[PDB]
């Protein structure tokens, strides 16, 4: 007889662990971080992972017989261990095209990190990266428009985009909201936006603030001669509510609604990319959440990851993190993932956090959003980093102005204006960054009186998630 | 405390909320756009086309989301393909200011790899424009 | 007191000691691991302040409203035993601050931005505690645990399931047969696993059509009604729907969901789905142990659990304590009252935090799956009861003999355990007994303990209490 | 008609020359959505023939790239520009963009010229269904003219989408990608004036016609020929033009031809005496290739149409006088005499593979 | 002083005939069979195919210079001569995945079957191959069912399936249509068919037909014991 159906426990290595195998151009790739329990081999401990993500389970099924699990099995087929560490190991795990829905982004989720993580045979595990390959990248709609249409729309060239969120978070009235917002824009700003828990609540129901917003918007586009939009926030608790919150502002005419991907979820957010590409809409994404997620080292997915998601599920904007604000964000981890986010073809490049060589197939770029305890004096900073392709921004920074938002914002404006042109004149702004600024405060009042407030104002601590 | 009119205050997008730029500025920027080569361009409007509006969307459905009137100006002849010259450049700006002297003139350059505009920034306003304040009567 | 622009510490309007909490506010159990520097009081107001409604720096809004009415308040401060930089911060929300019916609005507040802070190393939500002025505004479950034996009329003993494998890679015919193979023998339900969606060895219609042919089969050859979970879980709402739509039409019991993979948005519009039209739904909870593993960092799975029964599901995974997945037995017993109960009293010997009263919201069937067999049957009966599904995947596809007598050795085992149980035996004591004489009783039995006989998963627990 | 007999072992080829539909079978059909005369009163154009141009590069223009080519192109005197054949949705440029800006530049045009501007945005998509959300857009944005490619897409499609067209008063020009796969050869496939005749049923305010002189092939007298089954009510058999039978249109509305491809200033006299005034003359390359750029360029085309149109209307012959013509207008147009200098040695003269 | 615009006509052999292209596994590849005008060289010629079935024109454009050509134009990479024939050639030509709407073929014939076939500086033209890559097949949603599970519907294995179209092609009444259905189904056909013609006629509404032929399906169905279709 040939191979018949054996019953029984057997190790997931005799199937799942095929270190000969050379990859397919179409195979998605994983890199898990990947710490096993004493007495478990690490050969063992990827196979594991690799079949439980795949085809396997804890004893052999006679049903494989009727299929052909060379074809369908995943397959760790390299294992790294990790430098200054005595129990971490990289396994890389190959997963067939066939495994996966066409442009579903909750299936790629639910099978390469649904059940792996709570094994009790490992102490921590950590999605690093996945290869995305140009066969199933090319299966997902993507952003609704990306980088170059909304510059084209929005009419905006030349600089970075500049923003606030309104603030006190909770609490503003529908008209105290619409007011906020026309004193930030017509100061300057692109764009203003609701906070990520703005939502519909008992102090402002949200067909009301998209009333007195659309109204701001308007008033400050006449005022200023530039084009305006708030983030209109359709974060919901159920897809018929988002979708009433998107059409109103698509009857508005507004230029621009948000979602928060992560907690309203990916089969909520790619409905609603799809509804903002046949409307017109852009589509700002808010990350609330990832840091639950994507904080630790040890354990769970990285941002660069579930930002690879966003650019498949959908999404204009992206919040990238600041490096310098009061959030967390490595500079050499932010740049990589960022060039994720808004690059065409990425090659692999471990001192930026990159496993694989990434190529999009022409799939629009996603603009990252700086945002988070930032200021006038992080601008040279900013600018540098980043560079003209972000939105810059600035709740706090404008709203905390000494004078008011209109003051605050042209104060914000005049800081982006100056550095840019330095930057253009062929300054160095990760050195003459300062003199740029004290330059611009001296022919600035708006600008000076806000370089006084924070000029003390610093955000530096020990980073958690380090490459 | 200096409040921000709202009073014939109007802007110009990149560079407009800065002191003027002076024809050694202007230079610098132009150099910026040869270094990296980008391409050059020029586009002009008349003072009723220069700003964007909403006259068209009496004729749509629901469907008026980022769509403005006066987002395009008319080139100035055509892009500078190829051009590496400087002087060149600030040449077309005197030629095209010289043939509408009272039109809107701006400088822009492109990215053909990203196809993008990269960059961009007014160059003239027309002498009669009586909508804008001067860097210090911006606040009050 | 007058607009003054700034920063200044958190805790001089964040940090609120002698606050009496308000038996409608949302209350919050953070265990928080600050930066060397930053006192424990000014890093709970911190994350008071960022999850409602302060920022950075001081702005001059605040003065058109009334920020005492609307600010999170960091009540209370407990230290960690064991520990050297860990506390206990209990933050209170007022219920104005939240979006009837909205779980995404819940978490979005809660947990939004305050992990990613640079202040602090590490940060865990623990608990919730939800009170019933905003329980009552949500659907909740679309039916429940008492409906749905009703419906089932299923009594007296856990229900028995099992997740079809190959996990992928099977067609559609294929998976209907091995579905009623399965059904024929025993189990009351199978289904598909968290990963089989719509792919092109298996597209979903033709499944669903299958798997309708292998339940109606099942059901008039043993007389019992079956079920099997069909996965609308999709890549958006209009898919999800279209599926679940398919399910109505077909006339069978119950779809299945992932809700954290799929999002709670799109899960509630699901759950109000069947609500409306009569399906049961099974939640999965694929991707939880990405965020409720690590004991200094992430949500624990009680919180994704309250979340769930609110946001809407019938049944959801609870862990085994004895498979093949992580899960402390004290941990465990805690989040299943939570689950199932109407009113749940405070117990830090059981990871509750603060008494939970549920306000008349349906109760959720526990789901026990993932590398169990017929050995821990005493063990899962005495953990779980009856109002319980066990699920065994590999412990019935994996059975020599096949689907319908692996079924039939579960059923066999699940009785037994049943019966001994009400006789007054002890299955904590004397459960090895009651298999093995089942195993002499019945040959089906008998070939599943041989084959599974020395199979245990037991490792150092990485979720402490 | 066609169905199987193609393909019988008995026969070594077999082409279908002509159809005869007689005007019981003629009148089933809703047929074109608004026709010849129709379309010239509702873009209020009158005695001259339409001018066109397509968007060039055919493919890889952004969409704002696009809308501002067609800005250019109908600011300087055409009525129409137009979405190449091949122009749908990609991820270059995704339709609804491209619609938006196109809008944009469509009101500018017509805004700065006082004449009514439109073009010809492409609805061919993969299913009836984003076919069908394509026209809707065009219908809401307010603009006059859609277009489809009718072989390609299918007659199922085409007719779906002008009944769409009629009920909402769009004009639907049709452009005829794939037919000299079909049409080419003498000895086998289906000769162009039966797919002509099968639009003019299925539905089309415009069809693709063939220059006669530019770089696609297209006989003098054949061309005559089915450009009189197109647009007239009633014509005659004539085998010296391929019309193997008499055609009787029953009043179903004729479609304006469209000649299109590789002709330039110097064709002008000799398409003007072809078609004469009930057509349309499209100039992609002869356009977008003018040294001085797409107004120029547009202007260029105008002057020399205006002046041939004048010329006939004055008695002179186009097929005589032609060349005095269109060099007395490179005289006084700058514009025209830029185009005159570039294309002045450019012909396309081959050896005719369909032949009567 | 860079590359600029040059108006005019020049070759298309310069820009789109590239004998050193090494494809990409995403470009769409195709192959046709190509007989020149007397005087056209054979790469001019499938330099022209490629041309005017991906982004070029007769003459030169400006907006070129806007967009990178290099990234979209399609290539003439090879051309083979055939044996046996004095004036035909295969013309091998790549097309970027970029040119082509997703899950549409009625867009992948525009441009590859467009136009082409019918320039004047062409004799005859066939296409005789596509090479669809794993990244362009995958936008498509494809066959409802296909083989397998079509089997497996009907319930049928280990044999060809029988079919059937009614005749006379048409004239045949609803009623008659079904009568013959039925006749054939109960003898051993699984399936019976519309002849290709059969739509909606004078002598024959559809909705009858539909009618009559379920009758006649599952009267041969529960006669025979066997699934049939028509
Ligand atoms: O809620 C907030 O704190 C913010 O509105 C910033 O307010 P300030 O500008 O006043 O600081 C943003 O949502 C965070 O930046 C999100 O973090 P991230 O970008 O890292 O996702
Ligand atoms: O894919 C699997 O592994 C399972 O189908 C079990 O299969 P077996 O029965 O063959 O082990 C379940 O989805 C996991 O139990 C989920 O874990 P949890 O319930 O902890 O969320
Ligand atoms: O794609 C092209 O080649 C054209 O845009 C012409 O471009 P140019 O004006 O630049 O030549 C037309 O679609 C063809 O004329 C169609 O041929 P026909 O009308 O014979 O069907
Ligand atoms: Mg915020
Ligand atoms: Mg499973
Ligand atoms: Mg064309
Ligand atoms: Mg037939």
């Amino acid at each position: 007889a040939g191979a018949g159906f054996k019953a029984g426990v057997k190790d997931y290595r005799l199937t799942y662990y095929t270190p000969d195998y050379v990859v397919r151009d179409t195979d998605i790739l994983a890199a898990f971080r990947m710490t096993p329990q004493p007495g478990v081999p690490p050969e063992e401990c990827g196979a594991a992972v690799a079949a439980e993500s795949s085809t396997g389970t804890w004893t052999t099924v006679w049903t494989d017989g009727l299929t052909s699990l060379d074809r369908y099995k995943g397959r760790c087929y390299d294992i790294e261990p990790v430098p200054g560490e005595d129990n971490q190991y990289i396994a890389y795990v190959a997963y067939p095209i066939d495994l996966f829905e066409e442009g579903s982004v909750t299936n790629m989720f639910t099978s390469i990190v649904g059940n792996v993580f709570g094994f009790k045979a490992l102490r921590a595990l950590r999605l690093e990266d996945l290869r995305i390959p140009p066969a199933y990248v090319k299966t997902f709609v993507g952003p609704p428009h990306g980088i170059q249409v909304e510059r084209d729309k929005l009419n905006k060239y030349g600089r970075g985009l500049l923003g606030s969120t309104i603030k006190p978070k909770l609490g503003l009235s529908a008209k105290n909201y619409g007011r906020a917002v026309y004193e930030c824009l017509r100061g300057g700003l692109d764009f203003t936006k609701d906070d990520e828990n703005v939502n519909s609540q008992p102090f402002m129901r949200w067909r009301d603030r998209f009333l007195f917003v659309a109204e701001a918007i308007y008033k400050a586009q006449a005022e200023t001669g530039e084009v305006k939009g708030h983030y209109l926030n359709a974060t919901a608790g159920t897809c018929e509510e988002m979708m009433k919150r998107a059409v109103c502002a698509k009857e508005l005419g507004v230029p621009i609604i948000m979602h928060d991907y992560l907690t309203g979820g990916f089969t909520a957010n790619t409905s609603l990319a799809i509804y903002c590409r046949d409307n017109g809409l852009l589509l700002h994404i808010h990350r609330a959440m990832h840091a639950v997620i994507d904080r630790q080292r040890n354990h769970g997915i990285h941002f660069r990851v579930l930002a690879k998601a966003l650019r498949m599920s959908g999404g204009d904007h992206l919040h990238s993190g600041t490096v310098v604000g009061k959030l967390e964000g490595e500079r050499e981890v932010t740049l990589g993932f960022v060039d994720l986010m808004r690059d065409d073809y990425v090659e692999k490049d471990r001192s930026r956090g990159i496993y694989f060589t990434q190529d999009w197939c022409s799939m629009p770029g996603v603009m990252p959003v700086a945002s988070g305890g930032i200021h006038v004096w992080h601008m040279p900073a900013l600018v540098e980093i980043f560079g003209d392709d972000a939105c810059l921004q600035f709740g706090g920074g404008t709203l905390g102005h000494p004078w008011g938002n209109a003051p605050g914002a042209a104060a914000n404006r005049v800081a982006l204006e100056a550095c840019t042109q330095a930057r253009n004149e062929g300054r160095d702004l990760a050195r003459e960054g300062g003199d740029v600024i004290r330059s611009a405060c001296k022919w600035s009042p708006e600008l000076a009186a806000a370089c006084e407030v924070w000029k003390e104002i610093k955000f530096e601590f020990d980073t958690i998630d380090k490459l | 405390m200096m409040v921000w009119t709202p009073v014939n205050n109007k802007m110009f997008e990149t560079f407009s909320y800065l002191p003027p730029l002076t024809d050694e500025q202007i230079a610098a920027q132009v150099d910026y756009i040869v270094a990296n080569g980008w391409i050059p361009c020029l586009e002009f409007a008349e003072a009723d086309k220069a700003y964007v509006s909403n006259e068209s969307a009496i004729r749509f459905g629901s469907v008026s989301c980022l769509y403005y009137d006066n987002r395009y100006w008319t080139m100035w002849k055509l892009p500078m393909f190829g051009c590496r010259d400087p002087m060149q450049v600030l040449r077309e700006i005197v030629a095209c200011t010289k043939a509408f002297p009272d039109a809107y003139v701006r400088l822009v350059a492109f990215d053909n790899q990203k196809q993008v505009q990269i960059m961009g920034f007014l160059v003239q306003r027309p002498k009669t424009a009586r909508d804008f304040q001067p860097a210090n009567k911006r606040s009050v």
